DNA sequence: GCCGCGTCAGA
């Protein structure tokens, strides 16, 4: 599950510059995409509200701690503020999987400020397997690298079930 | 490229423009036959 | 000029999965080209009762429209052309299949006739509206119809680059391999053994083969017996059609051999059998080449060990000639000619030495160490003949040597540097003039060839065949054109 | 098609094309396109080539058809 | 060892043993230098008199016709430009400067030779002369809101040139070339007779010219041949030759003969031809200052020709660089100004003829109309002038440095072949030979070399180091091409014993300009740099020596076409030329003075400069960033600051990178792991396979901005209305459209959506009776107006970032229009006033910090000066005519719409490597399908091995090995920083990574622990390596780097197929293979057309895709159709498909009907041809023959 | 090529030209006397 | 009867 839609408090399009913000709106969207989210099985879809008045650097951990929503990337910073100001935005989070670039629905936008954001649903960065024979039997060793959103044993069981 | 080649004919109906007119003209005659037995169709043809 | 409507220009893609008679067409281009046909089908269907209604539905790209377009283009031929139509083979007719993307896809074998490559080249597609034209184009303009060149009998559908290389790699045999001396009753058994992978593809095995063979007189005789063959040759046995001897497959299968096999299949089997064989060979080569995973590396090219000694000897000879000239004993022109000859001889010797080391590898096999043919990728590519040539190998592992100036007289100084070791700035500057002169010559010559072809067409344009036999008994005397040396 | 099968009955590769075109025109003018069979089957021009390949139609018979129309 | 903030943030490894003797000269110096001499005078340079001032002085004195009027030039004053370059481009106005000169006229009694003009006209005034365009520091000109660049022109130098055709023996020729006007020529003959011609004419003996003026046997043969008896007879013969059939005049011939070669305005050498002629004859007796021809000079030229026929002398070479000179744009501007001045002087002489005034001032006579038109005509229509390429910063640098021999006074494209296209020996030091057009213009671009410089005479010069007593001196000098031939130059590559003495007795050097082997003692000079011969663009490619010349040229041309990506990525392997290219191009901000950042935001940068270590200054400076600026190539340009609050900075550091620049380094490509194995035939030839991770990661996504302009014009029937009130249009379609009728900013527009709505009236509809019945049945009225709104073309999707509207002139604005304009002006002034106050507030805070330090009068006027600029900015917005432009009369209003759409790489796209290897993507594969290493990391792209053997681009393989080594180095650093992130151990790891190989000795100790942590984070992806083009690292160093990475000493590595997971037999080389995307998208190339408008004259389809396009059918294609014998296809295509008006409509009806019918009565083009013949006396008609 | 000279010579001669060619037919948009066109004529002759 | 100068016309 990854953010597919983000609405800024004061923007009309992605190509705009906020006052007293070093980061660009497109740069903020790029920072938002790398953000990793963990969701409950039944949540399916939810909306996250972030509002900050800090004069320092905004962060993913700054996101309101709503129930169900989990942010793995506390370290990643959404934006940096040169001077004290009020910054707020809303990001929509839904469960999704990668069906390929050609077979992708753009997604409807109702608000004028709504901005479409692409999301990489798959969480497994790398998969490695090796085979060792104990004699009359073998042992299978698999190395799995993940963002840490999903426990490895559960992911392996799900893949075998599929 | 040169300016003379760019100029295009705008006073002559395009084939798509020509085709649609033909379908409309053919459809009306069928409608007149489908309606009045003969007097109404004759009057409509004479007046228009 | 007669610029014509219903024509499309798009980029060309490799399209390997496509068939020899099938090509890949973007859906949007197909819809625009067949939009009137789609309108007619929609009116016949009753989906739209008016031309305007059909146009409005087409504008919204309704889902039902795509299925109707697929039905309309199911059996409809299209013409693919290139900007330089040097020969009639350049324009050909293929059956379009709807594909995603805006990039046109064409069969790899047809590319050689087109003389175009996937470097951004663009092709134009024309659609025949008349029933006679569409049927006529299929009858004579189809890709399957053209196999041999109009100018020469040799087939133009032969594999050009990688497809030949993979076949050459599989056909090669290894003196020592796992499973050597094994006996396989049928091709399926050999394939199962390869799937297990215990045996080696280059390994030598004995296979019993029984099949019909077609004689020159056309008599068919049964061929049976046990023949020793490589595992790769046995795997290629399944592709070969009935009525063709296993002897043609039982060889190194070099690119020249593949063309001869195709010609033999076409002359006796017929065009359809030859086209099927070509498609099977193309499928096999791509699959085997990837499994081979041949790669090109800096280490693969090998510099000659004795090159330094040869260079020193040549420099000593040049110094002796300079010493003779300084005394005034020898004329300047004779000294220059002698220096050029010495440099050419040294360069030729260096090139000859480089070929032996790369081509030949010595290994300590059981019972002693013996020389065997090298498996180096560069040598295989040069030997295969799919790409490259001896001169390029000589330059990369050899020396540039003499460089021609714009006049073309060889410069007295020569480059002992090689591309792998790099070259000095002065040597690169000396080499720059020849490349620039060649590039200038290539662009200028294009107009002359076209003008000459136009004049020839004008002179022979009206000539045609109108009668089976003139009935004249007068002709010409034909004898071998000996040059006095061969 | 390969036109190779059609060539056995017909000669020169030009007479066959002309005969196929005439047969296709006759079939289209026959009212064959009711619209219930075109979708399930190939176009008429290919159908004429298929008939020539079967040899059932007969090239000589096709010339006789022109006089009827 | 970075020594800089940009260097400090990321440290790049460097290679090579060659010391840097001299820094590279400024790239834009040649373009900037020429304009300054024309517009400026420097005492140190010795340019006391500006060329424009000299041109005014030469023609100023007229003394029309004994009118007691004297014209004298006093001074020239240049007006400040009304709008700055940034303001001028947005308005579309051309940057310009007013030119004013002072004229003094003296008047008096005007009696017959007494007191004619000494007692009157003591009053003088400045008169406006014209408008002069100005050049920005980037050396670019903005015309009509469009940036333009004028290419330098190479032309044959004026002088005397002797050449002999080989057709006949002894056929020597003598040519004299003037800077302007006709040039005389002398041709020898087989009999040995001498002939003289001017440009072109009947052949005549050279003796006639001598007769007009007043061991040698040639004169005796020539004198008897000519029948001329006296000079008058010779003059009459010359006049008859000049004009045929024209009667001779007693005084007419004498004036014409002196005027052709003896008029200073008519004939001048420019001071170059005279200097060459005196040197050629070696005579100082003739005055060098006078550029006019002389009898002695002609006699000397004839003597030189006779001496050459005798055999004493050498024929000149036209191809030689010294004969050829380069002409700057300013010299062309000076020539245009001179032509305008000549026309103005003729007008002034005619103007004096009518006088109706008392004590008339000398302002009415001056007319500025002629001068302004000529300069504007040259700039707007100049062949040399063209739109500057905006694809990349490197492209802008390449275009400015380009010198074109083509243009006026230049060889035609087809006229010269096989002579000027070759590279001369002198070309090595002046023009790079690896860079040229691959098209027919190839060999004419002659792109200037980086170290190439222009002398005052216009001859290119190359820097060299002198050698004394076999010892190389450190002195640097510039050698002219003619001077260079005599000396022998040794290459910089030669090694030294540390005493600057060549160790090798025998070295390769050019003594005659041709490479040869010579002793070290004869060498007199050494090359300043290895890359001096190569052009700046060529130096970018790494491992240039290993690559073939043709492939290198193809790669160099392709790199300039590269398109910028959203995120710039620095190349792992770089020559290090990128940093200089970025700094020289003005796409980045450099701090004027050393200062500490006060405030940083992504709209402007505020910096405070300390006076103690700097020259006196305001103490505050403001830099304004540019966001999403549009480009000629439709490429978005934006600037992002790399500075931080309270960060120490120094002059020359880059505060923020701008276009295609990362950390002060230009990047046009992204590093992708690359394998070299054939896969499934997806890359049979040049095809390229993409893993698709790049598409998902937006590795290659670019932003394109499209401007659509809608204008309103007054037709005879009615004035068109842009108001969104059109009948037959649904509210939902107009729902996006605002009440004003302009689409809302930031609103996504679907293809074919309405951007603006306009209605144009129609009359005499003449509806047919069926249409009349339809109107009657539905009671439907017929509209007297039609709608022609502006809509985006199909297949194009974007959002409206900016909207521009221009109102009418002389008409009071409507409350919505007038209120909107006033609101926009207030917002710009109000935002500026608050923004100006913010700078004023920062200055006040600085004063409070320095309040103890005296500010009472120190900055009293500093705030006042800022206020005047703000008032001018408010005035400039209201300073306009009220439409923001003249608007062109008859245009009611205009609107500008800006749309930006992101683009992602797709199949059929073209990617070109720096080494010149190019390919088009054929398909996108899943990540699992792409082959992976034992670690399991996927390979992004797979390349074909066979292509590399066919073309000797060996450099790419070396770069891939170097890229693999860099990738290995990064992983070790990531492992070290993954755990125990402490500065002390990280410093040791960095010392091992950088100091393990090379003699560079980066000395990382200077960087503080805080800087070290940032540097380690930056190096996580890769470690940068810089290789000199001819000083590249050897294979052994790369092998040692691979060993440090822990990879085997080879590029190839074991790989496993993703689908079967089975390792391929044989290891496969893996390299980064840094790649770039060329600007050749397949989106605009589809060009799908079914039915299109036809040419009015020929009734034939338009082509090129400009409107509906369509593919023309070639004549050669007709020949192929004839060979096929498909007459039915050929006949149908020619008539119904193209020019059959009856056939096309019938064919369309049949296709819609589905019934089968064919009509091809005739082709309209043939009828048009018959009409054209019919107009002539010859008659062509169709006929029936019974014979 | 040389269209003006050929036209000037032809006009005085009043030459009457039967197309008798593939090129002449293409200009008039008529079927060429070669390939399919000859076969169609031969089949038509048999039909008569 | 001829040398040697010339037009045109395509590249
Ligand atoms: N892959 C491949 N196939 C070939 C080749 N040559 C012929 N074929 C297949 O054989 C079928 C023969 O089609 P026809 O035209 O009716 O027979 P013909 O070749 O004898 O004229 C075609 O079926 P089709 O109607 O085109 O479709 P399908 O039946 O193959 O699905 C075609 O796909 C070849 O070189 N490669
Ligand atoms: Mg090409």
């Amino acid at each position: 599950a990854s953010i597919i839609k983000v609405n800024i408090a004061n923007v009309l399009h992605e190509y705009s510059t906020l006052e007293d913000v070093k980061e660009d709106v497109v740069e903020i969207v790029s920072n938002l995409k790398k953000v990793a989210i963990k969701l409950d099985t039944g949540i399916d879809r939810l909306d996250l509200e972030l509002s900050v008045n800090k004069s320092g650097v905004v962060s993913a951990g700054d996101f309101k701690t709503t129930q169900g929503v989990e942010i793995i990337n506390k370290d990643q910073p959404i934006a940096t503020l040169t001077n004290q100001r009020a910054f707020s935005l809303t990001a929509t989070v839904s469960v999704g999987r990668n069906v390929g670039i050609l077979s992708a629905i753009p997604t409807e936008l109702e608000r004028v400020g709504d901005i479409a954001v692409d999301a990489d649903f798959n969480p497994i960065k790398r998969v490695a397997f090796e085979v060792f024979d104990n004699g009359d039997s073998e042992t299978l060793e698999v190395f799995v690298k993940t963002n840490g959103t999903i426990e490895p044993l559960a992911a392996v069981t799900k893949a075998l079930e599929y | 490229s040169t300016v003379g080649d760019f100029i295009e004919d705008k006073n002559n109906y395009s084939p798509i423009e020509a085709a649609n007119l033909e379908n409309l003209r053919e459809a009306i005659k069928e409608l007149i036959e489908t309606g009045l037995t003969e007097r109404e169709a004759k009057v409509l043809m004479m007046r228009f | 000029g007669k610029r014509v409507d219903y024509s499309g220009r798009s980029v060309i893609t490799v399209g390997p999965s496509l068939r020899l008679h099938e090509c890949g067409l973007p859906k949007k281009m197909a819809l625009e080209l067949f939009k009137p046909f789609v309108y007619s089908k929609l009116r016949l269907g009753g989906h739209a009762t008016t031309i305007k209604q059909a146009k409005r539905m087409v504008e919204l790209e309704e889902a039902v429209v795509w299925d109707i377009l697929e039905t309309v283009i199911n059996e409809h031929p299209v013409l693919l052309n290139r900007a330089p139509t040097l020969h009639r083979l350049g324009i050909q007719a293929f059956e379009p299949r709807l594909i995603e993307g805006k990039a046109i896809q064409l069969h790899p074998l047809v590319c050689a006739a087109f003389n175009a490559d996937f470097d951004g080249d663009q092709m134009a597609v024309h659609v025949p509206l008349t029933v006679e034209s569409q049927l006529e184009a299929r009858v004579l303009m189809m890709s399957t119809n053209n196999i041999l060149s109009p100018a020469s009998g040799q087939p133009i559908i032969t594999p050009t680059q990688d497809i030949v290389l993979g076949l050459y790699y599989i056909t090669r045999e290894k003196e020592g391999a796992r499973g050597e001396g094994k006996l396989f009753s049928s091709y399926e058994d050999v394939s199962r053994a390869y799937n297990s992978g215990t045996i080696d593809i280059h390994a030598k095995i004995k296979l019993r083969i029984d099949r019909q063979v077609f004689d020159t007189k056309g008599n068919t005789y049964n061929e049976k017996g046990v023949v020793n063959t490589t595992v790769g040759r046995a795997l290629l046995l399944n592709i070969l059609p009935e009525g063709l001897s296993f002897s043609l497959l039982n060889k190194v299968l070099v690119k020249k051999e593949i063309s001869k096999i195709i010609n033999q299949a076409f002359r006796v089997l017929g065009g359809k059998a030859t086209v099927v064989l070509a498609d099977k060979l193309m499928y096999a080569g791509f699959k085997y080449s990837t499994l081979s995973g041949v790669s090109v590396g800096v280490d693969d090219m090998t510099i000659p060990d004795n090159k330094e000694a040869k260079i020193e000897e040549a420099e000593k000879e040049i110094k002796q000639i300079t010493e003779q000239y300084q005394s005034s004993l020898i004329t300047e022109n004779e000294r220059y000619n002698n220096i050029i000859n010495i440099w050419s001889k040294t360069s030729d010797e260096v090139g000859a030495s480089m070929m032996d080391a790369i081509s030949k590898d010595t290994v300590s096999i059981n019972g002693e160490k013996k020389e065997i043919e090298s498996f180096n990728s560069v040598y295989m590519m040069a030997k295969s003949g799919a790409r490259g040539s001896y001169n390029q190998m000589r330059q990369l592992a050899g020396m540039r040597g003499l460089m021609a100036k714009p006049d073309g007289t060889m410069i007295e100084t020569a480059i002992t540097a090689n591309f792998r070791e790099g070259l000095s700035v002065l040597q690169y500057f000396t080499s720059t003039h020849g490349a620039r002169k060649g590039l200038a010559d290539t662009a200028l010559k294009t107009a002359n060839a076209g003008y000459l072809t136009r004049r020839l067409v004008d002179v022979a344009q009206d000539l045609v065949v109108i009668e089976e036999d003139c009935g004249t008994d007068d002709g010409l005397m034909f004898s071998a054109i000996v040059e006095d040396g061969e | 098609v390969t036109v190779e099968d059609c060539l056995d009955k017909v000669e020169t590769r030009f007479d066959l094309v002309v005969l196929a075109s005439m047969r296709a025109n006759k079939i289209l003018k026959n009212g064959y396109s009711e619209s219930m069979e075109n979708e399930k089957k190939e176009k008429a021009t290919v159908v004429a080539l298929r008939e020539i390949a079967e040899s059932e139609i007969t090239s000589e018979q096709i010339l006789r058809n022109e006089i009827e129309g | 060892m970075s020594y800089s903030y940009a260097e400090k943030k990321r440290i790049r490894k460097e290679f090579g043993v060659l010391p840097h003797i001299l820094d590279v000269p400024y790239l834009l110096s040649i373009q900037t230098e020429s304009y300054k001499k024309f517009l400026t005078v420097d005492a140190a340079k010795g340019r006391l008199h500006s060329g424009l001032e000299i041109v005014l002085k030469q023609s100023f004195p007229v003394e029309s016709k004994n009118g007691q009027y004297e014209l004298h030039y006093v001074d020239y004053q240049i007006g400040e430009p009304t709008f700055d370059e940034t303001e001028c481009q947005v308005r579309g106005a051309t940057y310009d400067a007013p030119l004013n000169v002072k004229l003094r006229l003296v008047v008096y009694n005007k009696d017959a030779l007494p007191n004619e003009k000494i007692v009157e006209d003591i009053r003088e005034e400045y008169v406006y002369m014209g408008d002069i365009p100005l050049m920005t520091t980037n050396g670019t000109f903005i015309i009509n809101g469009t940036e333009r660049v004028v290419v330098s022109q190479l032309h044959r130098s004026p002088g005397a040139f002797f050449s002999k055709d080989d057709s006949e023996e002894g056929a020597f020729s003598a040519r004299i070339i003037p800077y302007r006007g006709s040039w005389l020529d002398f041709e020898f003959d087989s009999k040995g007779i001498i002939w003289a011609r001017i440009d072109r004419k009947r052949k005549f003996c050279a003796t006639v010219i001598l007769k007009a003026l007043g061991r040698g046997r040639y004169i005796s043969d020539t004198l008897k041949y000519d029948l001329t008896r006296n000079t008058d007879e010779a003059l009459v013969e010359i006049y008859k030759v000049l004009r045929p059939g024209d009667p001779p005049a007693a005084a007419s011939v004498k004036a014409l003969f002196e005027g052709l070669f003896f008029i200073e305005s008519r004939y001048s050498l420019s001071d170059i031809g005279r200097m060459k002629l005196n040197a050629r004859l070696g005579s100082d007796k003739v005055s060098k200052d006078i550029y006019t021809l002389e009898n002695s000079d002609i006699v000397g030229v004839i003597e030189e020709l006779i001496n050459i026929r005798d055999g004493k002398g050498k024929v000149d070479d036209i191809d030689h660089l010294g004969n050829r000179r380069v002409r700057s744009v300013g010299e062309m501007v000076e020539n245009q100004f001179r032509i305008g001045l000549y026309r103005v002087e003729k007008g002034i002489r005619e103007s004096m003829s009518l006088v109706h005034k008392d004590k008339l001032m000398p302002k009415d006579i001056v007319n500025s109309k002629p001068i302004t038109a000529a300069i504007k005509e040259f700039f707007t229509s100049g062949a040399l002038s063209q739109f500057m390429d905006q694809d990349n910063p490197l492209s802008e640098v390449t275009h400015k440095r380009r010198i074109s021999a083509l243009g006026p006074g230049g060889l035609s494209r087809d006229r010269a072949g096989f002579e000027v296209r070759d590279v001369h020996a002198t070309h090595y030091g002046r023009l790079c030979p690896i860079e040229t057009p691959e098209g027919p213009n190839i060999g004419l671009i002659n792109s200037l070399a980086s170290y190439a410089r222009v002398n005052d005479y216009g001859f290119l010069e190359a820097p060299y180091r002198k050698v004394v007593d076999g010892k190389v001196t450190d002195e640097i000098e510039y050698l002219s091409a003619i001077d260079e031939d005599n000396y022998v130059i040794a290459q910089a590559s030669t090694k030294l014993d540390e005493n600057n003495h060549f160790v090798e007795d025998i070295i390769q050097c050019r003594s005659g300009g041709e490479a040869i082997f010579t002793e070290s003692s004869r060498v007199q000079y050494m090359d300043v740099s290895a890359k001096q011969m190569v052009s700046a663009a060529a130096a970018l490619i790494p491992f240039l020596e290993h690559d073939d010349a043709n492939r290198v040229l193809m790669g160099a041309n392709m790199q300039r076409q590269a398109v910028p990506t959203l995120k710039s990525e620095k190349p792992l392997v770089g020559t290090g030329m990128e940093k200089i290219v970025a700094r020289d191009s003005g796409n980045c901000i450099i701090a004027r003075n050393v200062g500490e950042v006060a405030e940083v935001d992504s709209n402007r940068i505020v910096i405070k400069v300390d006076t103690e270590k700097s020259q006196t200054s305001n103490l505050v400076d403001i830099y304004s960033l540019t966001k999403f600026k549009r480009s000629n190539k439709n490429t978005c340009i934006n600037q992002r600051p790399i500075v931080n609050v309270g960060d120490k900075v120094e002059a020359g550091d880059i505060l923020a990178d701008g276009f295609a620049t990362d950390f002060g380094e230009l990047s046009l490509g992204h590093n992708l792991m690359v394998a070299f194995m054939p896969w499934n035939g997806y890359n049979f030839e040049d095809s390229i396979l993409l893993s698709e991770r790049i598409v998902k990661d937006d590795k290659y996504t670019s932003i394109h901005i499209e401007e659509f302009t809608c204008v309103a014009r007054d037709t005879k029937l009615g004035p068109e209305e842009i108001t969104a009130d059109i009948p037959n249009v649904s509210e939902s379609s107009l729902a996006k459209l605002d009440e004003s009728g302009i689409v809302h900013i930031g609103a996504n527009v679907e293809a074919g959506d309405i951007l603006v709505a306009k209605i144009t009236p129609k009359a005499e509809q003449q509806l047919t009776p069926e249409e009349r019945l339809l109107r009657a049945i539905f009671n439907e009225k017929a509209s007297n107006v039609v709608d022609s709104s502006l809509r985006m073309p199909s297949g194009t999707s974007g959002t409206v970032i900016n909207v521009q509207v221009f109102e009418n002139d002389k008409g009071g604005k409507s409350k919505r229009a007038l209120k909107i304009e006033k609101e926009l002006i207030d917002k710009a002034r109000k935002d500026f006033d608050e923004e100006f106050a913010v700078i004023e507030s920062v200055v006040k805070s600085s004063i409070e910090q320095e309040v103890v330090g005296e500010k009472v009068q120190n900055a009293r006027e500093y705030y006042e000066e800022a206020k005047i600029a703000i008032d001018a900015k408010f005035e400039a917005k209201k300073k306009s005519i009220t439409q923001s432009n003249e608007l062109s009369p008859g245009v009611l209003k205009t609107v500008k719409v800006f749309v930006a759409i992101k683009k992602r790489i797709q199949p059929g796209d073209k990617m070109a490597g720096r080494h010149g290897n190019k390919g088009v993507v054929s398909r996108v594969l899943p990540v699992e399908d792409m082959p992976y290493m034992e670690d399991g990391t996927p390979v992004d792209v797979c390349l074909n091995p066979l292509g590399i053997p066919s073309r000797m681009n060996i450099g790419q393989i070396l770069e891939a090995h170097l890229g693999l080594a860099s990738y290995g180095l990064g992983k070790k650093i990531e492992k070290t920083l993954e755990k125990t992130r402490k500065a002390a151990e990280l410093r040791k790891t960095l010392e091992e990574v950088y100091n393990s190989v090379g003699d560079k000795k980066v000395n990382l100790e200077a960087l503080n622990d805080e800087e070290i942590l940032t540097l380690c984070d930056n190096l996580k992806g890769g470690v940068p390596i810089a290789t000199p083009v001819f000083d590249g690292a050897k294979e052994e160093d790369i092998k040692s780097l691979l060993k440090i990475g822990g990879f085997a000493t080879n590029g190839q590595m074991k790989l496993f197929d993703g689908r079967t997971g089975k390792p391929f037999d044989r290891h496969v080389t893996v390299g980064y293979m840094y790649m770039l995307k060329l600007d050749h998208l397949v989106d605009d190339k589809m060009h799908a057309r079914s039915t299109g408008s036809y040419s009015l004259v020929t009734q034939q389809p338009l082509g090129g895709k400009a409107q509906f396009g369509g593919q023309r059918f070639g004549e050669m294609e007709v020949w192929a159709l004839q060979a096929y014998g498909a007459a039915y296809t050929l006949r149908e295509m020619l008539t119904v498909k193209s020019d059959d008006i009856a056939g096309r409509s019938k064919m369309y009806k049949n296709i819609v009907d589905g019934k089968l019918t064919m009509n091809v009565d005739v082709p309209e083009s043939f009828n048009v041809l018959r009409n054209e013949v019919r107009a002539l006396g010859i008659d062509m008609d169709f006929d029936y023959s019974s014979e | 090529q040389e269209t003006t000279r050929v036209l000037t010579e032809a006009s005085i001669n009043s030459q009457i030209d039967n197309l008798r060619g593939l090129k002449e037919n293409v200009l008039i948009g008529r079927l060429i006397p070669a390939g399919t066109g000859l076969a169609v004529r031969k089949e038509s002759a048999k039909i008569e």
